[PDB]
């Protein structure tokens, strides 16, 4: 059968989890 | 304050905040708040109007101006003389010297039953809408854009919408302006220079200004030569 309403937002849901990830590295340094 | 206090209406701000697509939600109904805010927590008396309005002593007791927010000074009306701050703990109450007074909302507790008492205070310019007024300095416009922009990213950050690393870069941006514009505001110019001056350097001092309304805080100390 066929039907996406519950993969698409677990699929949505991993990668805002890997974005969260990603941003949450970012530093802007000191100490030049 | 070297430069001079231009105003324009509240929504110059908005014309600078929607430059920004994650602003474009605000009002001039937020914008109001946040720059009352602004405002307050800034404390700029360049920013205020002075004005001067008399009232009279019913006894002890005196309405106050509907627009007040601060007193410079208060003074009897005949006499000239500035009152202090009022010590007393009983002024109004009798059992069985120099003048005071207190003021805590539109009422003023004065140590004089019936006089008239000139009251120099402080006020917001207000626009033909009845609405603040601001200053069109680009120091004081860029504080109050990132005041409001690190008030807007915090919420979203509350709300995880925004990264961490945006809203430190706002908040810093947002300190570093802050100091600037309370440099901006408050450093003297040339002429309150000479005033600062004649304070200064005085031979004999003068220690007497309250009791004018500081009028000669600023004249020149001339020695005559003998």
């Amino acid at each position: 059968f066929g039907s996406g309403a519950i993969g698409y937002e677990f699929d949505n849901r991993y990668l805002n989890n890997q974005e969260m990830s990603a941003v949450a590295k970012q530093r802007l340094t000191s100490l030049p | 304050m070297v430069n001079n206090i231009n105003w324009v209406k509240l929504p110059v701000i908005l014309d600078r905040l929607l430059r920004h697509p994650l602003l474009t939600d605000l009002n001039l109904e937020t914008a109001i708040q946040y720059t009352l805010d602004f405002i307050s927590a800034m404390g700029l008396p360049n920013v205020y109007v002075d004005k001067i309005e008399t009232i009279d002593i019913k006894e002890y007791r005196g309405e106050l101006p509907c627009d007040l927010i601060s007193i410079n000074q208060v003074r009897l009306h005949k006499n000239g003389i500035a009152l202090r701050a009022m010590t007393d703990n009983f002024n109004a109450y009798p059992t069985h010297g120099e003048p005071s007074f207190k003021t805590q909302g539109r009422v003023i507790f004065t140590s004089i039953k019936h006089e008239k008492v000139d009251i120099s205070y402080k006020a917001i310019m207000l626009d033909d809408e009845g609405l603040p007024l601001i200053p069109d300095n680009p120091i004081f416009l860029k504080t109050l854009e990132l005041y409001i922009k690190k008030e807007w990213f915090t919420i979203l950050f509350d709300m995880g919408k925004i990264s961490p690393a945006v809203l430190n870069n706002t908040q810093q941006e947002y300190a570093f302006k802050a100091g600037q514009c309370n440099n901006e505001f408050v450093i003297p110019s040339v002429s309150e220079m000479e005033a600062i001056t004649n304070m200064w350097n005085q031979l004999i001092p003068r220690v007497t200004e309250f009791r004018r309304g500081f009028k000669n805080l600023g004249d020149k100390e001339y020695i005559r030569v003998h």
